[PDB]
Order: structure tokens, then C-alpha cells, then sequence
């Protein structure tokens, strides 16, 4: 700071403490019900996917 | 969502008959 300020670089980060990352198994990431559409799309064909 | 559901009178009341 001031008129004598040295050249500088900016550093960026975040913290997100008590949270858990989430990825809903839903055709779009909204929660539209407890039983998601992808959770009830492929009860048609067996599936068994790895 | 972490799954969470339940089934949901000033003027007296008890009347199962």
C-alpha cells in the first residue's frame, strides 16, 4: 500500500468446513423427490452397470 | 435431501368412534 508499494501477485482459495460435497443421481441436479428420476429410469432393462 | 417425511384444533378433541 501507499506510493512505495512493491509489485504483487494475488492468491485465491476458499474454505467450506462442516459440509460434504454432493452429486445427486438426478437427470438435472435439482432434488425433485427422494426417489430420483434416474433412480427409476433403468428399472426397465436389468442394468447391472459397473 | 437426506430422506425425511411424516403424515401431518382449539375447540376440544379426541373423537375416535
Amino acid at each position: 500500500i501507499g506510493q512505495t508499494a512493491v509489485p504483487s501477485v494475488t492468491q485465491k482459495k476458499f474454505l467450506c468446513d462442516r459440509v460434504m460435497w454432493r452429486i445427486p443421481f438426478s437427470s438435472n441436479f435439482m432434488s425433485m423427490g427422494a426417489l430420483t428420476d434416474l433412480g427409476q429410469n433403468m428399472l426397465y432393462a436389468n442394468s447391472a452397470h459397473a | 435431501n437426506f430422506a425425511s417425511l411424516a403424515p401431518r384444533r382449539p375447540f376440544m378433541g379426541t373423537w375416535n368412534e
